[PDB]
């Protein structure tokens, strides 16, 4: 891949790293694999971010997967629209989902 | 179902044409580009109207009247 | 009453909502629809809207806005108070 | 069923005038004519002509919609100089220029034979 | 759901709709017999009391006319089967329910109507005919067309509703969109060709027309412009008069590549106090862009001030072009013999290439990519190949089109189509794939009885060498239906699901709004953010700008 | 009449693509000729 | 007389097909302007089309020139084509149906087809030939 | 008479073909417009069906025969029932014609143009009867009958212009052109190679000089010597469609300076 | 560094400029304690929250940071001096437009934000190695246990 | 040039539309997800005509 | 009203680019060899050939005695004298740009009506030269 | 619609002296845009025009049959054959004004279709009109007079524009509205008001002073008597219990 690091001048520079792509994922026990960053693992799931570092991670992952399907169309949506949905998603201290299992089990009153 | 009386586009009288037309085609053995242009219609508006016409009132004048005198 | 707060320390913005002039200007217009006192000079207008406008934009609409917070307590601002700037 | 009448194109109607002449506020010695019931062929004529005159600063017409048969023409003298006797003079070419073709065509037809 | 969250209503129209290029972006085409049926209930007072007084004596079967009169007992008296005793005296405090007429305040709505510039505020003109009409900018926001979408019309029925409704969702409002803070209206199709056509070098205007052009424009302060050319011949160019459209001190740079203050190829933007100093109007100015023309005067004079921007450009554009003239046939497709020359070899050399790499396959001399299997290797090497030959080759059809090539000036305006829609017309359709793959053998080791089992060639697996000018053959025909087939059933699936996740997002968030303490909340109070954005802002008011610290070295940060 | 007198209809739990122009069809079903709405794929014509 | 044979697809499946006979069954300059073919260069041909134009069904056949058309253009003329008013059929003075709609002048197409003489479009057509011009003229 | 001059090049009881020189294009259009749109003729408006037993419809017969071209030679001595005072139509507005057609043999028979019969007072008028344009004498087919099938109907016939309905126009296609070599740059010619070899040239260029093969573009040159070439459908003649259309012309001119002097008084 | 923010700065210094006719060649009459007092002073009146507590005190200072950020790059001394050439009458201006415009973007209180960004997100839904799209904004709504293709990504 | 191929019930033509089922009398081998002890299967639908 | 700049320049090369009736042209001063002239011009109007000198004024005005959207413009009328009589092309512009070339050489940047010219020099002979409004003649 | 899924409503109608004419004074029966031509990739349609043109002038009917030898190239030589531009364009002239279009127009025979769908059957507007018996709003049908929905998308959209009195009157005058009398003991619309004599009575509740009158829709007060018999109790309350 190509990263944008800043340079000895002071500048920003890209210079190329070696990245390792998964199929499947075990988040706990790779992160603790000597020689990788552990301050930089990403997984594609949310879900183990959430299980792994917290609500918060899992509130800024569920946010960058979010914005990737968004934008993997071109398509680009101001930061406040995805931001408040994450934040509802994220808001009780779980992931709640948007289906009938998730919401709507919330007391907001039943004619609502 | 019977030919129009005037062409679509300029308005140029042909429902006066149908018969000649059949008859250059039948009995003068003409192709029907020349029969067009012996008819008078130059403007392949003109031609269009004679060329594409289906004459279907002669099917229609296969079935019996409804009311006969 | 514990609900209204009082005015030194209304801690609410001092200008006048998209939503607060369009329903001042609907309200104002519908009492001008219906006879009611205009505190405006009219240079020759009809439409109950453009007379409410005239009046919003010379500060004569007798009105006070009460805005509610979440928890039930209120600040009331009058529309003369109220700048209108959007 | 809106379908317009097809006479309200040309026939005026009641309480409507041919000509409703204001003046133009945006310049001076500038006149707006409002023509009911014509279309293009008299607007495109009258602009020619006016545009032939050297006291005539502005000529312009347009048909603000193909709905309605009107439209308006925008025209601007020179100071001293009456727009609607610049309208008038414009006028008055047309027909006596209309009037010499007639003539023309009609000794020109004359000398012909087949028809 | 179908009685309580929604319902149908009373005071509705329903049409099909048309464009209009002479009516105004916030103006709406009614037909006259609906606005004879649509009635607003307006009050007696003592400065409508004449006017409602002759509306009533009209009667209900002439517009401007009435239908019913309120009495302030709640009584309601048809004027048909009134006359009987004569015209009604009107009293302070009565309602007269009287015709909708020119510029009432009307919801105008399509369906699906999945966004709020869906139901958008219209200013009524009566018309003939029996079809809606509404200006070509404000189809975008609405996703609307004229090959016979109807839309819905709604009457407010009171002075509150009406001036609510024209206060909050008037169109000229919704110019600037919060979805990404940028307009969701432009100049489109005829216009945006046109403007691109009407902005070039070469395009001169001599004064007659310049006149026409200058009176067309309804804020036009009666001051010619001089013309850019004064000798031998006064000559206008169509910059100047595209200039008399845009508001005074509107300012607008924007660098293309190559762009320098000499434009040598007329590209980029630059305008100073309203006038074109160089560069073609195209789709970044004048469309739906963000930093573009639309943008900056709505947020500079206003929006009321760029409605009416909408349509100076438009009745100017649309006079200049209507008299220009604008059309496309078939010889805009047709390539000359040496480039389809070049595109034959280039296809035959991609498919050598492709023969190279499967006979080496054949011999198993062929590496599988890491990660992957021999066949889906070279499976991406076949795809790699074609795909590259067909962007290639319409890339040489491309640069031979002139710039008189109607397409190709399409394209440039950002009016309609694109490179794609070239290179198939007039080079080569190119790979046909179904569930992003090849086609697959349907039949026993092969894809239609007509080839032999196990063939890999791209002629057998769904490769349309031909152009659309040139025809397919019909196993391309049957290759490119079974691609035309995948879209149509995406189209479909994907429309119903996509309908439900709108629905469930929409049902999800609907309680939550911003307070008067700035914090965002649900229906029970609950924090959601403590601070709408994280910023307190809204994303109408939101652009895009550079922070100049951030970046470069550390020397020019000094400098 | 003549389109509607020579169509053929699919009943869509199915384990397949059935919407899908497979290559057998060639020949039999006009590859061309179908509905645009949720039938796409299962009214077929010969 | 064993000169043509009904094939399904299961037979289909062991049959070599030449798409014409013109250029596939002769053993084996070219201008630019016709379509690239793929000659298939085999020896073992087994049947022949009849003609490839018979793959598309009756309302595909009253495109013209449906193989330079994109494939979804295609499908809309097939659906589309049901909605056009003509002639159904020549008795419609004898019958009572819901509704009817009979098209004055209807004329058959400059462009026909060689499938539509079997469609009897000719003979009931539903259309007229208008004259058009593509062009952007007044914007409406 | 110094003013715009005509040179005839063709001339037939249909067609007259005719150079137009030293003119306006805007009055060269504004008369081709006229003549198209706006020269009064006369043409069956109304039908009273009395019987009816065609294969075809009222509304589709009616149609039919408000397209027949009628004699408009003396048009101008006829009124608008508009402006004529009588309840419905009389004989100072209108023509009546008849049209009874039975089906008394077992072949088919036609119903032709030339069955039309006036019966109305025609006052030494030259208006009403079909144009009979053809070499059978027969007119425009009308329908067709089989045995024992009756058409009964009766047609007045008033004036109007072709601006109420196409049916008024008097002119089939007219041709106008002007500038065959493309000196005044009106066109940008479309080409592939050489726009030269890709467009034929017109019949009217051997009128005009071509250009001179390295002159600079001549600025200061108007678009004058307009080709025009009138067609008429029959109902009145070819020069008359002409004439008229200047003598229409003229009169919407005089009525503008007619409006605006009534204004003046007041 | 191109990032969404309220306020346009340069189209405001570009209308300053053009409106003061700034001369350009003659040296402007502003001073260095005029321009550095003048920012800093400009961003207290950049209000988004008015409560008089500690608490809303740094929630507003928050909400400011970064567009006082951009706000401090743009009116630099040498910036103003020698890029614009500002005068003293524009660079007046120039605060009293930056103020007005803050506060014109701040949020209205009373917006259904919520319908909004649903809206806002399903809308771009319709039109549209790993799953995209649809499927996977299906599968991040409804939070599947089991995705499609779950992948990690090490550095 | 009417064709045939449909019926009149009560005045009303009805046209019947082919069905669309799979053949019967043949052995169709399938496989099976992950989910479930059965990893292929061989299904023939016998039939008697 | 006066000149501002005038002399006398050598087309170097002519450009006729993607158009048909504008050239950017490139030329040199005669006398000065700092000062260099980029120009378009309409060329179906007023040809120009590499090889040719041409007589380039900048004025503020083109009345006669000196008068130092302004007015609106009239056709001329006939006994109109002005300083467009003395030449045979003439445009009228804005200036939008100055720039710093180097210690002494100023480039001032005009537009007529999107045809852009580019006046580089020494800062002492294009100081009459404002960012204002002026006309164009050349003279062949 | 044309025969390559190219349909369209008529904008507008124009008189031949209007519409653009050729040097042989032929007019279009029919204009389209040359905006729907590049993204559809319909190259069929223009080779229609240009086969059809030379039908017209030749007197014959053009083979459209899909696999034959007919290309282009061959259809333009015939073309030129007959005195007109190869490719089918055409120097055409304004109708208003007689000039010169400075482009030339794609110009010939295209056999269009007309479509079942006809305006004025679905051109339909209502002010007030008959209701439904069971929820007392406007009956669904053109044909019967009826009204139009107001469905959820649009009550979205009009939230997410904060007219929340339109909402309010789209929902209650303009559709079912409904006045019952509530008890302040029970929330349950069982009180027997005699309008004519002043009198109200909740039976049950034993009480005739504590009586209101709220405003709900039709289908509301179905919904509450439909609950009710299904046993649940929605008591309806005007004055709050419990602090926000
Ligand atoms: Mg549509
Ligand atoms: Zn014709
Ligand atoms: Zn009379
Ligand atoms: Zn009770």
């Amino acid at each position: 891949y190509d990263r944008k690091v800043p340079s000895p001048t002071g500048e920003y520079v890209k210079e190329p790293e070696w990245v390792l792509e998964t199929d499947g994922v075990n988040l706990s026990e790779v992160m603790t694999v000597p020689g990788i960053d552990p301050t930089r693992i990403y997984t594609n799931s949310f879900i183990d971010i959430m299980e792994v570092l917290g609500i918060e991670a899992g509130r800024a992952a569920l946010y960058k997967e979010v914005y990737n399907v968004i934008a993997s169309d071109g398509s680009y949506v101001n930061y406040r629209h995805m931001a408040l949905l994450v934040d509802v998603m994220t808001t009780q201290g779980g992931l709640t989902s948007v289906t009938r299992h998730g919401f709507n089990r919330s007391n907001t009153g039943a004619l609502m | 179902m019977i030919v129009p009386v005037r062409c679509f586009s300029c308005g140029k009288v042909v429902g006066d044409k149908w018969e000649s037309y059949l008859n250059l085609l039948q009995e003068d053995e003409l192709d029907e580009g020349t029969a067009l242009s012996r008819l008078g219609l130059k403007r392949y508006c003109c031609r269009r109207m004679i060329l594409t016409h289906v004459d279907l009132i002669e099917k229609f004048l296969r079935y019996n009247p409804l009311e006969k005198r | 009453k514990e609900k209204a707060i009082p005015k030194d320390q209304r801690a609410t913005t001092p200008y006048m909502t998209k939503y607060e002039r369009a329903r001042i200007l609907g309200t104002r217009a519908l009492q001008i629809s219906m006879n009611a006192p205009v505190f405006v000079d009219l240079e020759g207008e009809t439409d109950p809207l453009r007379i409410a406008m005239k009046e919003l934009a010379e500060k004569k609409i007798p009105l006070v806005i009460r805005r509610y917070l979440p928890d039930g307590s209120f600040e009331d601002w009058s529309v003369e108070e109220l700048i209108v700037d959007l | 069923m809106n379908a317009p009448d097809r006479f309200e194109l040309f026939l005026l109607g009641e309480g409507e005038s041919k000509l409703k002449i204001d003046p133009d506020t945006k310049a001076p010695n500038a006149v707006v004519i409002t023509f009911e019931k014509e279309d293009h062929t008299l607007g495109n004529l009258i602009r020619a002509e006016l545009l032939n005159d050297r006291k005539v600063l502005f000529a312009a017409y347009k048909v603000e919609h193909p709905f309605f048969a009107r439209f308006k023409l925008r025209i601007q003298t020179t100071e001293g100089y009456d727009p609607k006797d610049a309208l008038k003079n414009a006028c008055n070419s047309i027909i006596n220029k209309l009037g010499a073709l007639k003539t023309n065509f009609e000794t020109e037809w004359n000398l012909q034979t087949l028809a | 759901r179908g009685n309580l969250m929604g319902k149908r209503v009373d005071f509705s129209a329903r049409t099909v709709i048309s464009g209009d290029p002479n009516l105004e972006l916030d103006q709406v085409g009614v037909p006259k017999s609906i606005a004879k049926t649509l009635t607003y209930p307006e009050v007696v007072t003592p400065y409508n009391i004449d006017r409602l007084t002759q509306l009533v004596r009209n009667g209900p079967n002439e517009h401007p006319g009435a239908k019913y009169v309120i009495r302030d007992s709640g009584d309601r008296i048809d004027l048909r089967y009134s006359k009987r005793a004569g015209d009604i005296q009107l009293q302070y405090g009565w309602k007269v329910e009287r015709h909708i007429m020119d510029n009432d305040p009307v919801l105008f709505n399509r369906q699906p109507s999945l966004h709020k510039m869906s139901m958008m505020a219209h200013r009524v003109k009566v018309i003939p005919y029996s079809t809606f009409r509404l200006n070509l900018s404000v189809t975008s926001p609405y996703n609307a067309d004229f090959d016979g979408d109807e839309m819905n019309l709604h009457v407010p029925q009171s002075e509150e509703t009406r001036a609510e409704l024209s206060q909050l969702c008037a169109v000229p409002l919704q110019i600037v969109s919060p979805q990404s803070n940028k307009p969701c209206m432009g100049i489109v199709q005829d216009t945006l060709c046109g403007i691109r056509k009407l902005t070039l070098r070469d395009t001169f205007i001599e004064l007659d027309q310049v006149l026409n052009m200058l009176y067309w424009v309804p804020d036009w302060d009666g001051v010619i412009p001089t013309p850019a050319i004064i000798k031998p011949k006064p000559l206008w160019s169509g910059k100047q008069i595209l200039s008399v459209a845009i508001p005074n001190g509107i300012h607008l740079q924007r660098f293309d590549e190559g762009t320098t203050l000499l434009s040598p190829k007329d590209n980029g933007m630059l305008i100073i106090d309203g006038q074109i100093i160089f560069g073609v109007v195209e789709k970044k100015t004048v469309g739906s862009s963000n930093g573009g023309l639309i943008h900056v005067v709505t947020r500079e004079k206003g929006p009321q001030v760029c409605a009416k921007l909408f349509g100076n450009i438009q009745k100017v554009v649309n006079f200049w072009l209507l008299h220009n003239g604008f059309s496309t046939g078939i010889g805009d497709t047709i390539a000359d013999g040496p480039t389809m020359r070049e595109i034959t070899e280039t296809i035959a050399e991609a498919k050598k290439k492709v023969l190279d790499v499967t006979k080496e396959a054949q011999a198993n001399l062929l590496t599988a990519k890491h990660g992957m299997t021999l066949r889906e290797s070279f499976e991406d090497n076949v795809v790699r190949f074609l795909n590259e030959a067909r962007d290639k080759a319409g890339r040489l059809a491309e640069v031979n089109l002139k710039d008189l090539n109607n397409v190709k000036q399409m394209v440039m305006a950002g009016s309609k189509g694109s490179f794609i829609n070239i290179a198939q017309m007039s080079a080569c359709v190119g790979q046909q794939s179904v569930e992003g793959k090849r086609i697959a053998f349907g039949f026993v080791d092969r894809t239609l009885p007509h080839f032999s089992k196990d063939d890999y060639s791209p002629e057998s697996k769904g490769f349309v060498e031909n152009s659309y000018l040139r025809g397919l053959t019909p196993q391309e025909f049957f290759f490119h239906a079974m691609g035309g087939r995948e879209g149509l059933i995406d189209t479909a699936v994907k429309t119903a699901e996509t309908g439900y996740i709108q629905r469930r997002l929409v049902k999800a968030l609907e309680d939550i709004m911003v307070h008067y303490d700035n914090t965002t909340r649900n229906s029970l109070g609950n924090v959601i953010q403590f601070i709408y954005g994280e910023d307190g802002m809204d994303a109408a008011h939101i652009e895009k700008q550079s922070l100049d610290t951030i970046g470069g070295s550390d020397a020019a940060f000094e400098k | 009449t003549l389109s509607h007198l020579r169509r053929t209809n699919t009943p869509i739990g199915k384990l397949a693509k059935p919407r899908q122009l497979h290559n057998t069809h060639w020949g039999l079903v006009c590859p061309a000729e179908t509905p645009e709405g949720q039938a796409c794929g299962l009214v077929k014509n010969l | 007389e064993g000169l043509v044979e009904y094939i399904d697809a299961e037979e289909e499946e062991s049959i070599l097909i030449a798409m014409q006979p013109e250029d596939l069954e002769p053993a084996e300059d070219v201008d630019p302007a016709k379509r690239i073919r793929v000659s298939h260069h085999a020896t073992t041909f087994t049947h022949c089309e009849i003609h490839p134009s018979m793959i598309l069904g009756v309302a595909a056949s009253i495109i013209p020139f449906p193989d330079h058309n994109q494939s979804p253009r295609n499908t809309y003329q097939s659906a589309m084509g049901k909605q056009a008013m003509g002639v159904f059929l020549t008795n419609y003075n004898v019958r009572m149906d819901t509704m009817a709609n009979i098209l004055y002048y209807p004329q058959k197409p400059l462009g026909t087809t060689r499938a539509m003489e079997y469609l009897k479009f000719r003979e009931l057509p539903a259309g007229q030939n208008a004259i058009v011009a593509i062009a952007c003229y007044s914007g409406y | 008479s110094e003013g715009p001059q005509v040179k005839i090049r063709e001339a037939s009881k249909d067609n007259v073909d005719f150079i137009l020189s030293n003119v306006d294009l805007a009055m060269a259009n504004s008369l081709r417009r006229v003549m198209i749109a706006e020269i009064p003729t006369l043409a069956i408006d109304s039908v009273e069906v009395e019987t009816n037993t065609t294969v075809l419809a009222d509304e589709f017969i009616a149609h039919r025969l408000g397209l027949i071209p009628l004699q408009s030679m003396d048009i101008e001595q006829l009124e608008y029932s508009r402006d004529c005072f009588c309840e419905d139509h009389c004989d100072k507005c209108s023509v009546v014609l008849t049209l009874q057609a039975f089906g008394e043999s077992e072949s088919t028979t036609n119903v032709y143009s030339k069955d039309l019969v006036i019966v109305s007072n025609l006052m030494g008028r030259n208006i009403g009867h079909p144009i009979i344009q053809d070499k059978e004498g027969n007119g425009v087919l009308i329908c067709k009958l089989r045995k024992g099938q009756e058409l009964k109907l009766t047609c007045v016939a008033k004036k109007g212009i072709a601006k109420e309905h196409a049916k008024w126009g008097p002119a089939a296609a007219i041709e106008f052109e002007y500038d065959p070599w493309n000196k005044l740059k009106h066109t940008d010619y479309w080409y592939e190679q050489d726009s030269a070899k890709e467009w034929p040239q017109s019949k009217n260029c051997e009128y005009e000089d071509p250009p001179n093969e390295g002159d600079p573009f001549d600025y200061k040159a108007q678009a004058d010597t307009f080709y025009m070439n009138v067609e008429s459908v029959g109902s009145i003649p070819v020069d008359q469609v002409v004439v008229r259309g200047i003598d229409t012309l003229q009169k919407k001119v005089a009525s503008i300076l007619l409006a605006l002097t009534q204004m003046d008084q007041d | 560094a191109n990032w969404p923010l309220p306020v346009n700065i340069r189209r405001i210094i570009q209308n300053a400029q053009q409106t003061f006719h700034i001369d350009h060649t003659k040296p402007s009459d502003l001073t260095i304690k005029d321009i550095v007092l003048g920012v800093k002073d400009l961003q207290e009146n950049l209000l988004v929250l008015r409560g008089k507590n500690e608490i809303i005190q740094n929630a507003q200072r928050d909400a400011v940071t970064l567009f006082c950020c951009l706000l401090r790059s743009r009116l630099a001394t040498r910036r103003v001096l020698q890029e614009y050439r500002l005068t003293k009458q524009a660079f007046d201006w120039v605060l009293s437009n930056i103020e007005a415009q803050f506060l014109r973007s701040v949020v209205h209180p009373g917006e259904m934000v919520g319908v909004l960004a649903a809206q806002s997100i399903g809308e771009p839904a319709t039109q549209m190695k790993v799953t995209s799209g649809v499927p996977r904004l299906k599968e991040i709504l409804n939070v599947a246990k089991n995705m499609k293709t779950p992948s990690l990504t090490v550095y | 040039f009417d064709m045939g191929g449909y019926f009149i019930i009560n005045g009303s033509e009805k046209v019947l539309i082919a069905q669309e089922r799979s053949a019967g009398n043949i052995v169709q081998v399938f496989k099976k997800a992950a989910p479930s002890p059965i990893s292929h299967v061989a299904e023939i639908r016998s039939a008697l005509e | 009203s006066n000149t501002l700049f005038d002399d006398i320049f050598q087309v170097s090369e002519v450009d006729p680019g993607r158009y048909n009736k504008v050239c950017r042209i490139e030329a040199a001063s005669t006398t000065q060899d700092q000062c260099k002239l980029t120009l378009d011009i309409n060329v179906e109007l007023f040809p120009v050939a590499a090889q040719d000198s041409l007589t380039v004024t900048i004025a503020s005005s083109l009345n006669l005695e000196d008068t130092p959207a302004t007015r609106s413009w009239r056709p001329p009328q006939a006994g109109d004298r002005s300083l467009a009589d003395d030449y045979d092309y003439v445009m009228y512009g804005t200036a939008y740009k100055f720039e710093e070339v180097s210690k002494d050489l100023i480039a001032v940047y005009y537009s007529f009506g999107g045809l852009l010219m580019r006046l580089e020099g020494n800062y002492r002979n294009l100081n009459n030269l404002k960012q204002e409004n002026a006309y164009l003649l050349i003279r062949r | 619609a044309s025969r390559h899924g190219q349909k369209g409503t008529i904008g507008i109608t124009y008189r031949r002296e209007d519409m653009p004419f050729t040097a042989e004074g032929i007019v279009p029966d029919l204009i389209i845009n040359p905006h729907a031509i590049p993204s559809r990739m319909t190259v069929a349609h223009l080779i229609e025009c240009l086969l059809s043109k030379v039908a017209a002038l030749s007197g014959n009917e053009g083979d459209a049959s899909p696999f034959t030898d007919i290309t282009v190239e061959g259809i333009s030589k015939l073309l030129r054959e007959h005195g007109y531009q190869s490719r089918g364009f055409e120097v055409m002239y304004n109708g208003h004004t007689g000039k010169k279009l400075m482009a030339q127009i794609f110009f010939g025979p295209t056999y269009y279709q007309r479509l079942r769908h006809m305006v004025d059957d679905k051109i339909h507007a209502r002010a007030r009109g008959p209701m439904q018996v069971l929820t007392r709003q406007p009956v669904e049908g053109r044909s019967r007079d009826g009204g139009l929905r107001f469905g959820e998308m649009e009550r979205d959209c009009m939230i997410a524009h904060g007219a929340a009195s339109f909402l309010k009157e789209r929902l209650m005058e303009a559709s079912d509205a409904f006045r019952v009398h509530i008890c302040g003991i029970c929330g349950l619309m069982t009180v027997i008001a005699k309008l004519n004599h002043n009198q109200f009575e909740c039976k049950g509740c034993d009480n005739k002073i504590d009586i209101y009158q709220i405003h709900i829709p039709y289908a509301a007060k179905l919904l509450f008597q439909e609950l009710m018999a299904m046993n649940i109790t929605p008591r309806l309350y005007t004055d709050r219990s419990r602090d926000f």
